[PDB]
Order: C-alpha cells, then structure tokens, then sequence
C-alpha cells in the first residue's frame, strides 16, 4: 500500500491531487489527470 | 481553506487484534495549498 | 497599461462572469465546460444564451483612467505561531540567559528572563504555551535548543 | 494500459479510541486542553 488519488471529478475536466510513495521520497502533483477506474502501481526486475 | 493537511503516526502492535484499545496521537507531517475542490479518492496498491 | 495594454487590445486576460455558485476562499476554476444561464439544458459548445468564461477587456491605452490595467499582487501569509522561513531585513543578536531582557523571537516581542528548559518540544513546535495562553518556551532560530 | 484488475471486498468495524492529532503546532503539558 503506498499512496493516493484525491479529486472531485478524475477525468481531466478539473485539476485533481495525486500522491506517490516508493522505496524512498514522495512524489506530490495536482493535474488534469484523467485516471484508470483502477489507479495502481507495478515495480518489477527490468533486465536491462 | 484550499490548504491540504496530512498528519501521521505508526506503532507496534502485539497480535491481540488491529486497532487496538489504548492511546497515540497523530503528529503534522506535510502540508501543501492545492487551491481546488475534493469530493472523492482511492489508494494505489503495488503488485509485485 | 504602459506595459500590458495594447493599441490592438490584448484579449488574453480572460474573466469568469458565470459560476454554477460562489467558489469558496483561495480556488481557482479553469473549466470551460458551458453554463446554463438559458433555463434549459445547453449541451455542447453552444446553446440560447448560454456561455463559456466571460470575452476579456479592451486593455487599449486610449480607454480611459481606472479603466485600463491595474498589475495586483497579493501577499497573503501568517505569523507568530509557527517554525517561520519569510521575514524582514533585522539583524540577530547574541543570546543572553538568565538576565532580564527586552526579547523577540521571530516577530515575538516581550519582556523576561531566558533560560535553559527540560522541555521535549516535538520537531514541528516553535512556540510553548501556559493556562494564560501566552508564551512561556521558545525554540531558538538559529541554534535549535 | 488501463487495466482493470483491483477486487475490494468490505467489512466494518469500531474506531474504539483512534484518529486523534495535535490540533495546532504549540507545545502545552500537564494540562487539558479543549479543541473544536
Ligand atoms: C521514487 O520515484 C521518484 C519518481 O516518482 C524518483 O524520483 C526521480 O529520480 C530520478 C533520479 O534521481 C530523477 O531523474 C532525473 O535525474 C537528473 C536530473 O538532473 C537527470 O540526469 C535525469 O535525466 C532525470 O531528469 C527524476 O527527475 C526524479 N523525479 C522527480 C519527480 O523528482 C525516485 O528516485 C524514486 N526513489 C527510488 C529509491 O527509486
Ligand atoms: C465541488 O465538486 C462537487 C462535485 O462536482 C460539487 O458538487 C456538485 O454540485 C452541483 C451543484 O449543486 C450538483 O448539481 C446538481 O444539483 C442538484 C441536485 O443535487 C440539481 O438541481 C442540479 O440539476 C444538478 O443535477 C452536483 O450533483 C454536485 N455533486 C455532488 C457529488 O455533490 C461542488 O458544488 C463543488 N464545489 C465547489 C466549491 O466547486
Ligand atoms: C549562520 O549561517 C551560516 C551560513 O549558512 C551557517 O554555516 C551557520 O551554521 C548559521 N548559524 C547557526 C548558529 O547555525
């Protein structure tokens, strides 16, 4: 469990505040994001 | 008043139950003006 | 006017006339979604007499004093009860202890003595208060004691 | 990518004494203090 998304619409018709964690700092942005209906995060072994 | 407050604590827990009887308050952790409206929100999970 | 008005006007400095109520302290709006001012359902990019933001001002400098351009800023802030960051050009001293002296600390004028205290302030703290509410610790500025 | 993938499941439960916070940023001790 790491961070959230707060708004009041979610779809890029207003500005809308997203929180990030990972494995150290956070990361804080408010923006016309148009969302996932599932917001969720991935981190995985890159072979590169 | 447009300022978005976050507030936070952690604390061990013996494997009684979760949300245990007792007492901790939450200390101010960040703050931040965002200058719109919330309504809603969710959380991102992180799938390994 | 004499740098943001223009002989060909300068239509960018757009206004919001219509708000489906009044917006509350500190928000700003920039949707612009079409407003009901017709009492039925405009839908799309018109409707009868319905509308987006209000067409901005004739910003030429021929129009006329308290008229034209007026460039506002706005310094909103707040003070004496918290770890400051923001302030004017005064000079620190030394700190003296244990003597009776005319104080400030951050804007915090007053009147006492200065000691060292056994007290554990939390880091977010800057001032300690009594059943009086005036202030009986304080947290040094620039030596963190 | 717009994956939908999260299955959220609920129940309830009693909040017995938690959520409090320091309501402002002034040190205060030995005294109890009331809050709106
Ligand atoms: C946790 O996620 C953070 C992003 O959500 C991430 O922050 C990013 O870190 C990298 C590496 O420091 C930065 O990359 C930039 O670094 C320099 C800047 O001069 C350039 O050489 C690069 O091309 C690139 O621009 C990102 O800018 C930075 N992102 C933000 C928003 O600050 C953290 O590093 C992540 N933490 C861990 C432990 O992985
Ligand atoms: C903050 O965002 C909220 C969601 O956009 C918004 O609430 C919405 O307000 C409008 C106007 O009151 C409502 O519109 C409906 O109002 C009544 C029914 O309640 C009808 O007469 C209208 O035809 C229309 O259907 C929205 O339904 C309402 N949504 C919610 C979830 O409450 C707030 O007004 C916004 N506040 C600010 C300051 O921007
Ligand atoms: C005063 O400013 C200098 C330069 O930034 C800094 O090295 C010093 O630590 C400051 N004084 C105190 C008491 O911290």
């Amino acid at each position: 469990i790491r961070g959230w998304i707060f708004g009041t619409t979610l779809d890029s018709k207003t500005q809308s505040l997203l929180i990030v964690n990972n494995a150290t700092n956070v990361v804080i942005k408010v923006c016309e994001f148009q969302f996932c209906n599932d917001p969720f995060l991935d981190v995985y072994y890159h072979k590169n | 008043d447009g300022y978005f407050k976050i507030y936070s604590k952690h604390t061990p827990i013996n494997l009684g139950r979760d949300l245990p009887q007792g007492f901790s308050a939450l200390e101010p952790l960040v703050d931040l003006p965002i200058g719109i409206n919330i309504t809603r929100f969710q959380t991102l999970l992180a799938l390994h | 006017n004499k740098l943001d008005s223009k002989v060909g006007g300068n239509y960018n400095y757009l206004y919001r006339l219509f708000r489906k109520s009044n917006l509350k302290p500190f928000e700003r709006d920039i949707s612009t979604e079409i407003y009901q001012a017709g009492n039925k359902p405009c839908n799309g990019v018109a409707g009868f007499n319905c509308y987006f933001p209000l067409r901005s001002y004739g910003f030429r400098p021929t129009y006329g004093v308290g008229h034209q351009p007026y460039r506002v800023v706005v310094l909103s802030f707040e003070l004496l009860h918290a770890p400051a960051t923001v302030c004017g050009p005064k000079k620190s001293t030394n700190l003296v202890k244990n003597k009776c002296v005319n104080f400030n600390f951050n804007g915090l004028t007053g009147t006492g003595v200065l000691t060292e205290s056994n007290k554990k302030f939390l880091p977010f703290q800057q001032f300690g208060r009594d059943i009086a509410d005036t202030t009986d610790a304080v947290r040094d500025p620039q030596t963190l004691e | 990518q717009c994956v939908n993938l999260i299955t959220r499941t609920q129940s309830y439960t009693n909040s017995f004494t938690r959520g409090v916070y320091y309501p402002d940023k002034v040190f205060r001790s030995s005294v109890l203090h009331s809050t709106q």
